[PDB]
């Protein structure tokens, strides 16, 4: 007997050879592979495949081989591979990708895959399952953010601040031991991972190290506290002892040295150059060359991502505003313009799309948008294929390789940044399970269940009187992943090791799972999945324009984006 | 008032219907929230009306036609479901493909 | 061309469901006075006693039908239909308990199927 490949996608989800479109973008995805064996997909529900005897087995208890949660039939989209396969969880961690099922009766059944009686089911048939993203660029300054976060499919949140105070509105900082323990404390009820940065400012070590064994999981370089060559310095010793990571927004002002002086003060070392465009901060007007270096790890932050027709008045204004510019002192206006430039950002679109900027990041609430990291990344790629064309590197009508180099933008690869992609980042076997569950038409702009540690955290659902969970108003929601105690179970605050060492998470009660910070010292550019390119940028001081390999990088600001007026309210 | 958790949920589809409808009397091509309020709202103040399921099951297909929303609206709307309080009680309206 | 947001775009050809496993055609009636409905993936042997078909061959097999499937007979209707060879280690556990273990016990499972009135033993 043979079905159709329309009714067998309608029924399992896609299969070889079947592609998705992505929302209403022209991007399509192509399932690469696809682990199933025809007529033995799971599935649940009235007389479906996992019942007890049939698709479930009834034998073995939890220990044996037996899963927690079970996703069906997904579409992964990972820097990994675009292919279908079961999910299977256990312990809050991913512990099989391939088939589940019963070894009873079904044929290529992965071993510790068995649906059992300890066995929940999430049917996937349909949906695209990504990895949670990472947003390495937070300014804690409003906890309505974190919401708004889960609902963009955003599930974990690094960066720093202690609320609406002056620091944490300009800087991703938690300022020395006492805010860190507080923040520390207050992270307890944020329903999504994180990850604390200090203040990588001074010109002693001491100082600048005791928030590191305090708690926090790195340190961020400002120009708002002095991007000097000594913070830069200090900051980078004591990153290169602790094993954290070190953000930076430099000198946009050239006070103390231009990008040059910057990089000498590195020396080699790495870091994480955070809005590597500049609009969002650092040395004008050439910053984006940072993204050339073999040391530097590059995020843009999203206002700039893709360029459009109002971006630059959007900016421009923004920028006077935020930093109390009037348009009536020339050196102000001056400022302004050296600080945003339609050439700088439209070069950022094709750094992005030749895997030059490795990252997205949101920059939420200090210049950026808490719950738009995903959404405009797809924005770009999509602008992307417009203006350049399917990459070389493409096959079939698919823009696969497109789709891997962007979402590694987002999850694995500020994950290996951070020094977390041993605990998030991607759907691997042996990875915490923060998955994202997306209708195709509403890829990359609302999640559909945000999964926490194998728990629903979040999800766009109903009525909660009605009869069933889909009559209106349908809205994002969090889940019971985040009541009572369970919070603690599904979410991870990571930590330095020494802090973890020392006995912090037990000296401030802290409850949450406790992720150790790890391994961000020997990575550079060449560790950034599908965005390892070194090349000299070269950003000319009068016109601004961007060369890379003797090529003049422009492109067009356009008029209208997909995932924007279709989907919104407001 | 005495208000429930539901009353108070669905008091935001009528701000939303209401918001939508001005949109579209202005001349918008309506997007997906907007379309799925108007239709939402609709089968809520039907009900409210004393209309039966059966009635608002066949008038939701009738609310919005294709031209009146963006392109690919109609097919990213495969049902409308909405929960009333009809003279006989709470119920359930499910609208399939309202907009053709 | 006009956007069907999340469309697919499926491939050409067809998906041949349980390939390389015999097929076998077998006729069953509902004896009894209310419908039927068996799924997929239940040993078709352990199906309600009031079907009445040769039952040793429902035995180490189960519905030629798509995952997730049923196939319904009414009150009284007596219909073809095609079974697969499961697979994987071909044991089967609980659901009416005529198995419980290989289904290569064709004798103890008919034997059990026959004593609880299972109809169509022999
Ligand atoms: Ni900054
Ligand atoms: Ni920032």
């Amino acid at each position: 007997m043979k079905i159709n490949r329309q009714q067998y996608a309608e029924s399992y989800g896609p299969t070889v050879g079947d592609e998705v479109r992505l929302a209403d973008t022209d991007l399509w995805i192509e399932v690469e592979k696809d682990y199933t064996t025809y007529g033995d997909e799971v599935n649940f529900g009235g007389g479906k495949v996992l019942r007890e005897g049939m698709g479930e087995n009834g034998t073995y208890t939890r220990t044996e081989n037996v899963l927690d949660l079970l996703l069906t039939n997904a579409l992964i989209l990972d820097y990994t591979g675009i292919y279908k396969a079961d999910i299977g969880v256990k312990d809050g961690y991913i512990v099989g990708i391939g088939k589940g099922g019963n070894p009873d009766i079904m044929d290529g059944v992965t071993p510790n895959m068995i649906v059992g009686t300890a066995t929940e089911v999430i049917a996937a048939e349909g949906k695209i399952v990504t990895a949670g993203g990472i947003d390495t660029h937070v300014h804690f300054i409003n906890p309505d953010q974190v919401d708004v976060a889960l609902a963009n499919g955003i599930t974990t949140l690094f960066g720093g601040g202690t609320g609406p105070a002056e620091g944490s509105k300009a800087t991703t900082v938690t300022p020395g031991p006492w805010n860190i323990e507080k923040m520390l404390k207050s992270t307890e009820g944020l329903p999504i991972n994180v990850g604390i940065l200090g203040k990588g400012h001074g010109s002693s070590i001491a100082p600048i190290m005791e928030q590191i064994d305090a708690g926090a999981a790195g340190l961020k370089i400002h120009e708002d506290w002095g991007a000097t060559p000594a913070s830069i310095d200090r900051s980078l010793t004591v990153a290169d002892e602790a094993d954290v990571q070190v953000a930076i927004h430099s000198d946009t002002l050239n006070e103390a040295g231009f990008l040059e002086d910057t990089l000498r003060a590195i020396n080699g070392r790495v870091i994480h150059s955070f809005h590597v465009e500049g609009a969002g901060g650092g040395h004008a007007p050439d910053i984006m060359a940072m993204a050339g270096h073999p040391n530097v790890l590059p995020s843009s932050t999203n206002p700039t991502r893709p360029f459009t027709v109002n971006t630059i008045d959007e900016h421009l204004d923004m920028l006077m505003v935020c930093h109390h510019l009037k348009q009536n002192i020339p050196e102000d206006v001056a400022f302004a313009d050296s600080r945003i430039r339609p050439e700088t950002i439209a070069a950022e679109d094709i750094l992005h799309d030749l895997g030059i900027i490795s990252m997205m990041s949101t920059d939420a609430l200090a210049m950026g948008r808490a719950g738009e990291m995903v959404l405009r990344t797809w924005q770009t790629a999509d602008k992307m294929k417009k203006q350049r064309g399917p990459l070389a590197e493409e096959k079939n009508g698919s823009d696969n390789f497109r789709l891997k180099r962007y979402v590694s933008k987002y999850t694995i690869n500020p994950a290996i940044a951070q020094g977390i992609a041993h605990e998030v980042g991607s759907i691997e076997e042996g990875k915490f399970a923060d998955l994202v569950l997306w209708e195709p038409k509403f890829f990359g702009v609302k999640a559909d269940r945000v999964i926490k540690g194998g728990i629903i955290a979040y999800a766009q659902i109903g009525d909660p009187s009605a009869s069933i969970p889909t009559p209106q108003p349908v809205m994002g929601r969090r889940m019971y992943g985040t009541v009572g105690d369970l919070i603690h179970d599904t979410n991870i605050t990571f930590m330095s090791k020494s802090s973890i060492q020392q006995g912090v998470p037990a000296k401030l009660g802290l409850k949450r799972r406790i992720g150790t910070v790890k391994n961000c010292r020997n990575i550079g550019k060449k560790d950034m999945k599908w965005n390892d390119v070194t090349t000299d940028i070269d950003i000319n001081p009068e016109t601004y324009e961007v060369k890379v390999d003797g090529e003049v990088l422009t492109c067009e600001p356009v008029k209208e984006l997909p995932m924007a007026q279709r989907y919104f309210l407001f | 008032m005495h208000l429930n958790p539901a009353e108070k949920e669905k008091l935001q589809i009528f701000l939303a219907s209401e918001l939508l409808l001005r949109r579209k009397a202005r001349g918008l091509k309506l997007n997906y929230p907007e379309a799925v309020a108007i239709i939402t709202s609709f089968i809520m103040e039907g009900a409210r009306d004393g209309k039966t399921v059966a009635m608002l099951m066949e008038e939701g297909k009738h609310v919005l036609t294709r031209d009146d929303v963006m392109e690919g609206v109609p097919e990213m709307i495969d049902d409308i479901q909405a929960e009333a309080t009809f003279p006989d009680g709470t119920k359930l309206v499910t609208v399939h493909n309202p907009i053709s | 061309n006009y956007i069907v947001p999340g469309e697919y775009r499926v491939a050409e050809g067809e998906i041949e469901i349980n390939a390389g496993r015999e097929k076998t055609t077998i006729r069953v009636s509902n004896t009894g006075d209310r419908p039927i409905q068996v799924g997929s993936h239940i040993h078709f042997v352990e199906v309600n006693k009031e079907l009445l078909f040769d039952r040793a061959e429902g035995i180490g097999r189960r519905l030629n039908i798509p995952s997730g499937t049923a196939a319904r007979f009414e009150p009284g209707e007596e219909m073809e239909v095609e079974l697969t060879e499961l697979g994987g280690n071909r044991e089967v556990f609980g659901i009416s308990d005529l198995t419980n273990g290989s289904v290569d016990n064709k004798e103890l499972i008919l034997q059990r199927a026959k004593e609880l009135g299972y109809k169509g033993v022999e």
